[PDB]
């Protein structure tokens, strides 16, 4: 909102509009965590932590009464700078449809870079646990490309022994989504049979996440909560350069470690 | 007076 | 009902709801032989036996007298009893999401795993009769996965040629179902061909089952009667634990035999 | 009707319904010919013949009169006896669900048998000459399951050759469908392709038909007409057995004998 | 008084 | 006071 | 009309239900230059040459005078002579359904042949040029069948070089046709990815064509004007034979010569 | 409008009509650069330039004044002159439907090559840049057909690591399409992978473009300005001669020329 | 008076 | 007066 310092920016509306829309389709494209775990969505600038509802005990505490600490996780704000031409946003103005904003294009990368690696393999300075880093289940080894139809259902098998019902998402990252979308086995394409044997969505392709993933799409196992939402905020500027953030407000926990199951690359 | 994104899926 | 005597459980209503929950999305996905066989609803606590119809000759009786005796199959009443923390259950009136339950995941399935090992296997000491153990038909030997149609089509000839008519549905057991639906054929999923043989919903899989099985979905082969349905109830509690029950009270009947061919493992 | 003395039987209404719905399964799901041929309504009991239009010479006659006389078809009935037990059919009124009834079975099978061998390869004896035997086309080697579509093709080029139009069946028998139907040419079913090459219905397997058959569907080739429908009628009873039959009165005519090709079992 | 056959297609 | 389970399919 | 003197003939209304209906299932069915080439609908008996606007120099014209004749090109009146038995078709009066009328299919597919090899070949003594004969371009060699989609796409190539755009249809005469329909490449049916090829109706089997045809489907290319359509007329009977015939009067003009191309058996 | 100066050519309004039609379904059939690209609507005759937005500094200028003069694109006016028989435009009054028009369809094909050519290819006699010869990234190497599915995943992964969202359209040259559309790899037709790989739509052959090419489709970064769109105009004529021209004025704008990834041929 | 044949397609 | 074009896709 107004921690966004917007209205104090050398901007003209559109140009305002051309970083916003520019921020928005990275965002829209790229993120990958907040398709796979539940939202609880926006609560502002001022929403702190998130209450685990557990109690700690307290140590050297008397015998007349019982002491216990609340236990909650805060939230990470992140911030990612980014800088523009003052002379390339006032083209706009002059009726320029392509703005330099390659900075923009970097910054919102990096943002989703972040929340995707937080959600998938942790983020400790954060305290922040992810998917893959909290599973207990071993690791499936994916020898080769034709071997991912197997592997997903041993994983199935593996997440119905724990308890973990559900409807099961299989999340790639990009070099088996790529190898993936790529095999033949003798001509029939293997991501036919997979995507027969899994939810019926398009199978998520997630740039953070090294090898592969099956997890539970019942719900209640992985929650991501959001503060402030991603939002292009202004900082400072000279004569030439004005410098603007992403920011965002958020924290990560899973609720249910044994939910997913990790795949070694194919 | 954020992007607007919230939940994606 | 009141024989469950939850209100005397020292467990809030968001716990009792929470254990609910995850007992129930547990029997939702796991009971396989209730997707298979007629049933004959809910009759309460009181409901002790099925009438069969039939009638017995009696012994040692005289000439100007016949007497004949009624048969029934009694219900077997089944509990798993399983225990949790009540700290635990308190975490979720101060709001934890994720309380410690997985005791009634693990007596969840152990229920289930009864029940269906009674209606695929039989349960002897409650005077179950299973459906594989009580057909006369020869068990098919499936080589390989690659044998999976042509032993479909055998089974359904075979039920064809003792009056057995109806739609035909496979159940696999989890290693059957696993190798079927990895199983490629020069490329080609050996499990398209083979839904294209059966009845066109999804395959079964019966964790409680021994390889494969074919049967009549024609309705009126086999019937599972259910007194008191699947429910938690609660038996006892300390100042930490609390002890609770999955009850139910059930009996199986296989009022056709002939209705369905075992394959032997794939 | 009254023919079927059914109220003379020692027979409960539900008992009635239990024999008339075991036989009435069987029918709707063995009857082949019926799914393929023309049918002319059940007229009753007292439909004699069909009236063919025909007429022919009479031979010894004077010079001064032309004499000719009038061609019919007359119609067989057909009685298939069997025997039920009656504490098995008094066991319906005390509840029973599965009364022994696989005599209605067989009898009914019998009676399937009957009229599909009489429709497909004739019944001499009935005066009726069947599709297979009746045809002038010479009939088709099947050297393999894999020669299925060129045969199909080449036997639709006979039928267009003589004039033959419509689209066209192919009707298997038992061994021919089980082998199509489990049939892979490099992977690939060798039943899609076939059913691509005919009309989009499920393939007719017919139990009576040796080989395989492939015939026009335009109408007016092959008709079947039925005078009394299946039925099941009342015989006679003592103490403990009571005799029942299966009846039905038809012939089968074929219009058009070109109008199907044989082919040699694959 | 029949089963109700009839045709079949 | 039962789950509702029920009948599956 | 009254030129088919059929109130003359002795025939009752329903055996001249049966000779219509006849014929016109063999035409409905195999008549297939009607299915691709443009229809100008049918004149009736005065109809007698199409105007193709055109004009010739005329020779030997004086220097104050220029003359020049229109073009036309003149209708063919076509008739097919059969002969059916008298007695016969009284038969359909006394409630035959199958009078003896293989010569009316005779007569109706000698109709089709005419019709259709003068589209396809060409009618040099009625002044016709067919599709293949006047098409500019090379005659594409298909060596076999699997070579056919090459040669689709090809022939494509060459319409599309000489400016002929549209959708484009492949013609199969029957070799090529029974031949693309019963191929497989390594199990795949090539009829399969032929017909993702081209438009997307049933391919056209043509029993008059030799070899195959691609050609544009856009309208204007080819031109089959009817005057008097396909009928049947009376022409003489004595006491036991009537002689009827298959009427037609048409011809077809080929306006753009470039928009097929004649494809070499496979 | 009135520069086309249409009625003072010696053309009936029918054979307007007709040459109009010819260049339509030409226009229609092959403009590929129109079904990939912005298309900024057309502007008419007076429009001039298309307005960049951008500024440029002019050199030599004081120091108490800063001075920058405005950057635009100038649009080309393409004539493409053909001729046409007066005595063939007279035909189509007299009731011709084939007048001889080819050089309609000459002067349509060589508009529309020269259009594309533009857009794919650049035409730097008219300042214009073109998709292939302005995009930074490194053109990939497609060795054979069955590697066309691997290139365009890559294809894809390089545009999402530039910043370039937005779903991707694969455009093939005339060699590419036709290869891509008859291969199979182990009889599975290669084609059928890549359309699921890229954007659902039939893929666009551009018969103007080497190789082929993988391109966003989310819009703004390729736009092609029209002035006066593509029209048939009267230029002069003689007793015999009748001489027309294809009139088009328009410019492309490469915005984002990251935006496309070249594929060498396959 | 014909069998009304006319266009196929 | 144009052929009326336009965008095609």
């Amino acid at each position: 909102m107004d921690l966004l310092k917007r209205h104090l920016a050398p901007i003209v509306p559109d140009a305002w509009s051309a970083i916003d829309e520019e921020a928005k389709e990275i965002f829209q494209g790229h993120l990958a965590g907040r398709k796979l775990v539940d939202f609880r969505g926006p609560f502002g600038w001022e929403y702190a932590a998130v209450n685990t509802g557990e109690l700690r005990p307290i140590d050297d505490t008397p015998e007349d009464v019982d002491m216990k600490l609340r236990q909650v996780q805060p939230l990470a704000e992140v911030r990612v700078p980014f800088t523009l031409d003052v002379t390339e946003l006032d083209s706009v103005a002059r009726g320029a449809t392509n703005p330099d904003l390659d900075d923009v294009a970097r910054a919102a990368e990096r943002m989703v870079e972040a929340e995707d690696s937080a959600i998938f393999h942790g983020w400790a300075q954060a305290g922040i646990k992810g998917i893959v880093d909290s599973t207990p289940h071993e690791a499936l080894a994916v020898a080769s490309v034709s071997d991912f139809p197997r592997a997903v259902l041993s994983a199935a098998d593996t997440l119905r022994k724990a308890g973990v019902t559900g409807p099961y998402a299989l999340v790639l990252g990009p070099k088996a989504y790529d190898d993936l979308f790529a095999a033949t086995q003798d001509g029939y394409p293997v991501a036919k049979q997979v995507q027969r044997l899994v939810v019926d969505g398009p199978l998520v392709r997630a740039n953070a996440l090294a090898g592969a993933l099956v997890m539970s799409m019942r719900g209640g196992d992985y929650e991501l909560t959001v503060g402030q939402d991603l939002s292009i905020g202004y900082a400072f500027h000279d004569r030439s350069k004005v410098e603007l953030f992403v920011a965002e407000s958020f924290t990560f926990r899973v609720l249910e470690p044994g939910a997913a199951v990790h795949l070694r690359y194919a | 007076g954020s992007l607007g994104i919230g939940s994606l899926r």
